[PDB]
Formats: structure tokens, C-alpha cells, sequence
């Protein structure tokens, strides 16, 4: 999971 | 927004859609290319091709279970492109590049047409 | 194999499937969550959820146009997860994380359950 | 396009  | 994103989600979705295709699960159309028949999901075809997008948004054609392609379309070129739609992988070879580019132009798959033009220009 | 790969293909496919959902094109099921109704594509639901995968591979349920979820399922939690299925983006907030995790456990969306558990452990 |  990432900060888009 | 303040959303988080799962990097591999789109790839995992496409992998599962290909698994459904391979098991012939919820396929709702057969694409006829000369004597050859290819089962697929209308939504995936639309998501990948400008031609299928136009066909399946048409109020009459959206209900067809069989679509016949132009007799000039090569079944192998179509097979390679159908595999690309479901995997992101294109089996581009010296012996098939002309048939693949012609099929991609007909199917309106702009990114495939672009890489075929570049590979032809290099040789 | 000797294939080439288009990096953005899976993301572009998912973006187009979401565009079809937003225009209600080729949606073939309505998911009922309490009073709320959500239209979707069976194949996308199956590709994202272990629960829908089991439902739509069942020889009888595969033909249903309406699926009713357990009354304990929160419509907002479902809406956030349905958006995630079609975008890879999860709107996870302090006020919804418990409903999102409970819905993801019921839908069998392992990666969402994992990030909810980690975000809860941090607080 | 890349070599996967
Ligand atoms: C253009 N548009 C709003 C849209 N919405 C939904 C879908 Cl499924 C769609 N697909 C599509 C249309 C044109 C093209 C492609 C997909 C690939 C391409 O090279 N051209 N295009
Ligand atoms: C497991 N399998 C062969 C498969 N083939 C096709 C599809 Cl659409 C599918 N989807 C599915 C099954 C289980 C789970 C998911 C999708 C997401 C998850 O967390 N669990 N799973
Ligand atoms: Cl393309
Ligand atoms: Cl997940």
C-alpha cells in the first residue's frame, strides 16, 4: 500500500 | 482525496480475469476470425479496444453473442492481441509483427500500434 | 517467453472498467446491502473478492441478477470496497475502518483486511 | 513497454  | 492505494491491485484483477477466461467462466461473446472462434468477456474487450468499445456501446450490437471480424483479419494476430488484453504481455516476433500491427490498427489498440511502428522502424 | 510488456495496461483496463460502471454499461448484477443497491460487473466482483468468486462459480447463483448481502453488512463499508475494486484506491478513515474491515472479512478481500489490521494496531 |  502507498500514498498515491 | 485521502485514499491509500494497493500497487498490485490492477495486475491481480487482470490475472483473475485471465483465469476466468482460461476456464471459460462468465464469457459472454465469441469473436469469429475466419474459421477460428475466441471466447471472451465483452467488458475486457471494450476496456482494451476502441473497436469493441464502439461495438458493445451500440444499443443493438451490445446484445449479440457472436461478432464476426473482417475476413482480412488474421486469427493468429487476433490471438496474440487477445492474450495481450488479458495479460499486458505482447508476443511480438519478426514473423507476426505485420499481422499484429494490422490487427491492432483494426481493433484500435493505439499503444500496440505505436510499439509495432517503432519495432518496424528499427529494422 | 520473449514477450514485451506494457506497464500501464492493467491500470488502463481497470480505469475503463470503472468508466463502464459509472455509465452503467454491461453491468449484470445488483448487490443489495440493507436498503441500498449497487450495480456492478460479476467478473470484476469475482476478480476482487473470494466471496463473489464462490457465488458466481456456483452453477445456480451464476445466473442471478440480484445478490442480497448479510443484513449485518454496512452499505457505506460496501461502497468504499466496491470503489476500491474498480480503482485500487481505498478511502480508509478513523470513522469507517471498523465497518471497512468487517465488510472486507465478509467479502474475503485479504489485502484490505491486512491493511485494516495494521492501521488498527498503530492506533 | 519493458522486458518483463
Ligand atoms: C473513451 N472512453 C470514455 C472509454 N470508456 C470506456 C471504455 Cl471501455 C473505453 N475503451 C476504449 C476506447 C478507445 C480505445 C481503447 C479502449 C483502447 C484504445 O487504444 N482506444 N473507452
Ligand atoms: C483462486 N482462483 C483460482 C481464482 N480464479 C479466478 C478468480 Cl476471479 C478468483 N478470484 C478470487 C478468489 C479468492 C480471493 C480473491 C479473488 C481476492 C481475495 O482476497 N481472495 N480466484
Ligand atoms: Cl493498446
Ligand atoms: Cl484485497
Amino acid at each position: 500500500w502507498v500514498i498515491p | 482525496d485521502s485514499c491509500i492505494q494497493f500497487t498490485r491491485h490492477a495486475s491481480d484483477v487482470l490475472l483473475n480475469l485471465n483465469r476466468l477466461r482460461s476456464r471459460d467462466i462468465l464469457t459472454d461473446v465469441v469473436i469469429v476470425v475466419s474459421r477460428e472462434q475466441f471466447r471472451a468477456h465483452k467488458t475486457v474487450l471494450m476496456a482494451c479496444s476502441g473497436l469493441f468499445y464502439s461495438i458493445f456501446t451500440d444499443q443493438l450490437k451490445c446484445n449479440l453473442s457472436v461478432i464476426n471480424l473482417d475476413p482480412e483479419i488474421n486469427p493468429e494476430g487476433f490471438c496474440i492481441l487477445l492474450d495481450f488484453m488479458y495479460t499486458s504481455r505482447l508476443n511480438l516476433r519478426e514473423g507476426n509483427i505485420m499481422a499484429v500491427m494490422a490487427t491492432a490498427m483494426y481493433l484500435q489498440m493505439e499503444h500496440v500500434v505505436d510499439t509495432c511502428r517503432k519495432f518496424i522502424k528499427a529494422s
